[PDB]
């Protein structure tokens, strides 16, 4: 019904109807994440050679 | 081969529809959790609607319809009446009824409570029936959950020998297509103990439920009594029918509310499909006119009609969406 | 003016990014080889269109654009593709392996090789803007590096550039044209990562994108080609405002106004028509009133839903060609009455219309049709939770039995953080419960 | 992406050599090396399984290895036996006798670093290896003593890269000694470690196949061999030929095996075929998928029915409807939904490729991931418990240094994976 805030312009128009009204991580922390999951992949990748070398 | 999954065991309607599906030899039943159904005959809460319909290559369909409960709940049917332009405020097959929450429009109730006493005429209600608003009251407070004051029908029709109360329950299918169906088959689930206009504390011949009277068995077998009597009573005692008398306001009560509500939960377009069966019970009072009490969900039939009604909903609405390799059921038209 | 960098990571991503390029190219009339001939201020500027554009003293204009994947596949296309002068080589950033649909592969294990590199190149473009506004991430839910290296990626830009917005166009897994099966345990750990790095996302089922390519374009087997061009256009409609005069929706910073009230909430459904067939004719061209009425068909949307079973939030009408506000006006007041269109009781019931009178522009030899008039409606519904409760449905499917877990263990991750991003969706499907009933 | 192929023992280089004259007609090189095709299909992953070499010429990225010069010779003398690296040919002389300890032991032992400087120099080629092949027996010395010594050591060299085998399951119906359930076992105990995925291919299988289906009265190992090398240009498909699909090694290893130790495959075949005997009538996408799934196709001598399938990749050949092929995979598993796992969602894929193979203008490659493969191992500790129980044979192996506890171990652990199917038929 209420038709507010109509702006017109040479590219088209906008406008807003209304039909009722109402009623982070740091850069250490990051590294300290990717590094740490390192270790772990260098972990099982040496009890892996280890076994191997069994 | 189609198939099928099972997730409501208590289901004695559609435990019979299963069991018919499987006589097919066409129908397969899988477990619970497989995903890769044709059919789903699910829950009765927590229905998961969003995961129908998202398995490729695969015609889903269940036996509910999502956002029905609006209908089939006492608290929910009331507002849905009163908001509704197309049933409003002035509905004609309603009882006049009011929502209360426990310690709201209960200083409306108390509005019209005093109209009753102030015009020395029925004010008798029911959530308990009593006729002071105190008592009423109290016992929703004492109780916890949320409760509906509606008024009584003080003056019911009487069946005879026995003056006797009575309930009418229909049962209605809703196919995919929105078609509604009304089962031709009802029944009577009536008092066997004499109506006492007197005394409300006797709740064994106010409330007319198959449990509750279970003189059980006294003038019809279990308190139940089918249409080809109640036509024949009518016409003996009134001089008039069952389909003339009732049966056109039933039709027209449940032909409305289904209509109302059909924006709002009709699978027409969606990428699942939906049926469901209601149960729609009735009030008649003594100048045969018929009220709406309530809408049931998960209705549950009586023993005569559970070969030939649950035989109906696999039918036309199961084998319409599935099909193999006179009717039953009365189309309220729209 | 203030200009917004696009990202397009991984193979959904960066084919995705070319179709928008190459539509945003027709519509700015920009040609493959970067001249705009209708820019009369040669060397610079700061109209509406250099927002996603920037201008070279020979008069080039080149997308503010960085394609990053962990494999040269897909990247090598865009490199020897019709569009391959637009760009320039830094932007266009490749590995050597893939992340082989894993996200821990290409969260921790690749992601960490080349994060800095990205961020560099990013840095690059950033240097080049007066006042940059934020960035628009392209990627896929599926993929190892569209899911893993995102995340890590709006980690790192939240850190970075703190001030700056960042809306993300993802791409919903679909099992009609996805051979990967993983899909469910990478969707949730990328979102559960991305979820407090994102001011606005949209998502996109390529399940609705499918059908609909083949309900309404009549096409059997949908192409990723089919796929994105039709996305490109739904995109397209979302970024105009951006890249064009206009009131509404001209920052990134006012998507997170009007359609985001709640922060954790902001997954926006889109809704667009009309879909016409290119190859169809005797084609009779629909109003403003029956492609508005079309925005609230399921069969519409980009997510697989029923908004009537949802609460709203906030809705944009965002329409392109022939359309007045009277024909919308009179389209909203026939469709209010006959729809069920709830919002939350501390939110106004009402729709931000915007126009653009230019009709929607179709690539050349492409499926859809030229139309007088289209509309994308974005639209903040719980409905749309629907999609995550199927995606950890599956989740809880597969993790229950623990399958496939080894491959993310065995590139540095814990089985912990498989029931903490678990975690956090249960915590985010409660959200749009108590919002919605 | 590269990948380097490796073949070892009789068996392993027979059907490797088979492999290599399949894909090279399909990728239009002749016997000397050089392309004559019409179609850049066959050139575009070219690299995948050539080298490049001086003249324009196609050298097969294969290294042979055997404990005897006698197959080798008779593949250097064979059909495609030129096209192959002379350097790449490594061979002893002793030989393994059926002996799985003179192969990764002692005999083998001596040649085994002579190998791994061929895979060295071939790796060292490569822009961006995605992982190796083996072809073997596991009931011989070499292929399959050896074998597994090869890949304990190439892990050890390589321990990022897929490793993956075309492993040929021995059978009394096609036996050559009685000591194979004995190298099978010791074989099976390493594969379940170092392998990312392993194709068993039972002969118990492709005799049944070549005698009932096929209608051979007396099948040769040339009649077998047939079967191999048109499923292993199946199963080589996706990467060999471009289309629209972008996955390596890895990406399809992660899709097909959710847990470790149970890469188990099970290889199948549609329209199988005998040799010479030309096809006229091109089968249905409906057919395709319906003998595809059928257990008399079925490679390895199992009953799927008496399992679950966790993962299902099947791969079309040929011009098709794609929409038929999906509306016929679908429509197999929504018929028995009960034989696939509901806690791994949409496990069937599904590829086409528009290229056929020879002889064929449409087939379909199955890949089958299921727990029914445990018959196969039950089925080899019997035979494997019948003779340890008495300890027969155990001499040529104890005169090899071995122990009756490496026996044990292996006899155990093959058990444990017996069991841990067994898990998840049930699940
Ligand atoms: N709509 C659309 N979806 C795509 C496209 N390409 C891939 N996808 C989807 O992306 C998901 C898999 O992620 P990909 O983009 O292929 O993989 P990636 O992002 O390159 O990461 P990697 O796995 O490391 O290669 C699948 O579910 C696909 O459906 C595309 O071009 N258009
Ligand atoms: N307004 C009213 N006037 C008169 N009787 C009423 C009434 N509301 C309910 N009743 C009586 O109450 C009995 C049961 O009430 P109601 O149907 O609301 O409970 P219920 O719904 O839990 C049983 P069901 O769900 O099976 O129909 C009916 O037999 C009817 O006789
Ligand atoms: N399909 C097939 N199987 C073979 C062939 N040769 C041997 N085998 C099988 O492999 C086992 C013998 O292994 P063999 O290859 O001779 O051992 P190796 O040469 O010393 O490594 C037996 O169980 C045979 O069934 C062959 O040419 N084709
Ligand atoms: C989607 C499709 C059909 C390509 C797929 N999805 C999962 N697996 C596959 C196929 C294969 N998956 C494999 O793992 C596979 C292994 C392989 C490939 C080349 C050489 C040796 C083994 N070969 C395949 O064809
Ligand atoms: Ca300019
Ligand atoms: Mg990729
Ligand atoms: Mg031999």
């Amino acid at each position: 019904m209420e038709v507010i805030e109509l702006n017109k312009c040479t590219s088209g128009q906008s406008f807003e109807v209304i039909l009722k009204p109402p009623s982070d991580p740091s850069l250490e922390e990051i590294q300290k994440k990717l590094e740490a999951a390192e270790e772990r992949r260098k972990y099982q990748e040496a009890e892996l050679l280890k076994h191997l070398a069994e | 081969m189609y198939t099928f999954v099972v997730r409501d065991e208590n289901s004695s309607v559609y435990a019979e529809v299963s069991r018919l599906l499987l006589a097919t030899g066409q129908w397969k039943r899988l477990r619970k959790d497989n995903p890769r159904f044709n059919l789903m005959l699910g829950e009765r809460n927590r229905l998961p609607f969003g995961r129908l319909g998202h398995e490729p290559g695969l015609v889903q369909l269940v036996n509910y319809y999502r956002g029905a409960d609006k209908l089939c709940r006492k608290a929910s049917l009331v507002k849905l009446i009163k908001t509704s332009p197309e049933l409003s405020e002035s509905c004609t097959w309603f009882p006049e009824s009011y929502v209360i929450y426990p310690t709201d429009e209960r200083e409306v109730f108390l509005a019209a409570y005093n109209r009753r006493r102030e015009g020395r005429e029925g004010n008798v209600w029911i959530a308990l029936i009593s006729s002071e608003a105190s008592e009423l009251l109290d016992f929703i407070d004492e109780q916890g959950q949320v409760h509906v004051i509606q008024k009584y029908l003080e003056k019911p029709l009487l069946l005879e020998p026995g003056h006797r109360k009575f309930d009418i329950r229909s049962w209605v299918l809703v196919d995919h297509l929105y078609n509604i169906y009304l089962y031709r088959e009802g029944v009577l689930r009536t008092s066997s103990e004499p109506y006492n206009s007197a005394n409300f504390q006797d709740k064994t011949c106010h409330l007319t439920n198959h449990c509750i009277q279970k003189n059980y068995g006294r003038y019809e077998e279990g308190n139940e009594m089918f249409f080809e009597e109640f036509n024949q009573y009518l016409m003996d005692a009134l001089n008039t029918t069952l389909e003339n008398s009732i049966l056109l306001q039933i039709k027209h009560i449940i032909r409305s509310c289904l209509m109302c509500i059909e924006p709002a939960i009709s699978t027409k377009h969606l990428h699942y499909q939906s049926f469901q069966l209601f149960g729609f019970d009735f009030m008649v009072d003594e100048e045969l006119k018929v009220w709406l009490i309530e809408v049931n969900g998960a209705p549950a039939c009586a023993q005569k009609l559970y070969a030939e009604l649950c035989q109906g909903i696999v039918d036309v609405a199961i084998s319409s969406v599935f099909p193999l390799a006179t009717s039953i059921f009365i189309k309220l038209h729209h | 003016m203030r200009e917004c960098i696009s990202i397009h990571v991984g193979q959904a991503g960066v084919q995705i990014g070319n179709a928008c390029w190459e539509l945003y190219c027709l519509e700015h009339g920009i040609q493959p080889d970067g001249q705009m001939p209708s820019d009369k201020t040669i060397g610079g500027g700061d109209d509406s269109f250099n927002t996603f554009f920037s201008e070279t003293g020979a008069g080039k204009h080149v997308p503010r654009a960085v394609f990053v994947d962990l494999e040269p596949t897909v990247i090598d296309e865009v490199r020897t593709g019709t569009y391959r002068q637009l760009f320039h080589p830094e932007q266009l950033i490749t590995g050597k392996e893939d992340a082989a649909n894993n996200y821990a592969r290409g969260h921790y294990t690749i992601g960490k090789e080349i994060i800095d590199l990205v961020l560099d190149r990013i840095r690059k473009l950033a240097d080049q803007c007066t006042g940059l506004q934020g960035f628009l991430v392209f990627h896929s839910f599926g993929g190892g590096t569209g899911s893993g290296f995102t995340s890590l990626l709006m980690e790192r830009l939240s850190v970075d550039y703190g001030k700056k917005s960042k809306l993300e166009f993802s791409i919903y897994p679909a099992p009609q044209v996805s051979t990967a099966v993983v899909e469910p345990y990478n969707s949730i750990l990328t979102t559960h990562t991305t979820l407090e790095h994102s001011d606005c996302a949209f998502m996109v089922d390529n399940e609705a994108i499918y059908d609909i390519c083949r309900r309404n374009l009549d096409i059997e087997r949908p192409t990723y080609t089919n796929l994105n061009r039709l996305i490109s256009q739904i995109v397209s409609s979302i970024t105009a405002s951006l890249r064009f005069d206009g009131a509404l929706n001209v920052d990134l910073t006012e998507f997170q106004t009007n359609l985001v009230p709640y922060p954790r909430i902001h997954f926006p459904l889109a809704t667009y028509a009309p879909v016409i067939s290119a190859e169809k004719a005797y084609h009779e061209q629909l109003s403003v009133a029956e492609i508005t009425n079309a925005c609230f068909e399921p069969a519409n949307q980009m997510v697989k839903c029923d908004p009537r079973h949802g609460k709203y939030m906030a809705c944009c009408l965002l329409y392109r060609g022939d359309v007045v506000p009277k024909d919308v006006n009179a389209a909203i007041a026939t469709i209010k009455t006959k729809r069920s269109i709830q919002f939350v009781d501390w939110c106004p019931t009402g729709f931000k219309v915007g126009i653009n009178y230019q009709p929607p522009t179709v690539v050349p030899g492409g499926d859809l049709a030229k139309v007088q008039r289209a509309v994308c409606m974005l639209s903040n519904t719980t409905a749309i939770a629907e999609a995550w409760a199927r995606l950890d449905h599956k989740f809880d499917l597969m993790y229950a039995k623990r399958a496939f877990v080894h491959w993310y263990v065995g590139e540095g991750m814990e089985e912990g953080e498989f029931s903490e991003a678990r975690e956090d969706m249960a915590a985010l499907e409660k959200d749009y419960e108590e919002v919605g009933v | 992406r590269e990948i380097v192929h490796i073949q070892a023992g009789q068996c392993g280089n027979q059907i490797g050599a088979k492999f290599w004259e399949v894909i090279s007609d399909e990728h239009g090189i002749d016997p000397t090396g050089s392309y004559h095709g019409d179609s850049d299909l066959q050139l575009e992953r070219i690299n995948v399984y050539y080298n490049e070499a001086t003249g324009n010429k196609y050298v097969p990225r294969a290294i042979l290895v055997d404990l005897e010069p006698g197959t080798m010779d008779s593949v250097r003398s064979g059909p495609f036996g030129q096209i192959f690296r002379p350097d790449n040919f490594v061979f002893g002389q002793s030989g393994a006798g059926n002996n799985w300890a003179k192969g990764h032991y002692t005999e083998g032992a001596e040649l085994v670093d002579s190998v791994l400087d061929v895979v060295r120099k071939e790796s060292e080629s490569c822009d961006c290896l995605q992982g190796f092949q083996l072809t073997h027996s596991l009931g011989g010395g070499t292929g399959s003593g050896m074998g597994t010594l090869l890949i304990s050591k190439i892990r050890e060299e390589y321990p990022d890269r897929i490793m993956n085998t075309f492993s040929v399951m021995p059978s009394p119906k096609v036996s050559d000694t009685v000591v194979e359930p004995y190298n099978a076992t010791l074989s099976v105990h390493q594969l379940v470690e170092n392998t990312d995925e392993t194709y068993c291919i039972d002969n118990e299988a492709l005799y049944d196949i070549c005698f009932r289906t096929l209608k051979l009265t007396t099948p040769t190992y040339g009649d077998l061999n047939h079967l191999v090398s048109a499923t292993m240009s199946g199963v080589t498909t996706c990467l060999r030929f471009p289309g629209q699909l972008n996955a390596d090694l890895r990406k399809l290893a992660v899709n097909m095996v959710p847990f470790p130790r149970l890469h188990f495959f099970m290889p199948g075949f549609a329209p199988l075929t005998s040799r010479g005997s030309q096809q006229y009538r091109a089968l249905t996408v409906p057919e395709l998928t319906q003998q595809m799934f059928d257990s008399k196709n079925m490679m390895a001598a199992c009953d799927p029915r008496h399992g679950r399938y966790l993962t299902v990749a099947a791969i079309f050949r040929g011009r098709m409807s794609m929409k038929e092929v999906d509306e016929q995979m679908l429509n197999v598993q929504n018929k028995n939904s009960s034989y696939f796992v509901e806690w791994i969602p949409n496990n069937v894929k599904t590829a086409v490729c528009d290229i056929p193979p020879r002889g064929l203008k449409m087939s379909a490659t199955f890949i089958g991931n299921s727990t029914a493969i445990q018959e196969l191992f039950k089925r080899i500790s019997e035979q494997f418990t019948a003779m340890f129980r008495r300890k027969a044979f155990l001499h040529w192996y104890t005169g090899e240094g071995m122990d009756e506890m490496e026996f044990t171990e292996a006899e155990s652990n093959m058990n444990d994976l017996v069991s841990e199917y067994q898990q998840y038929q049930d699940a």
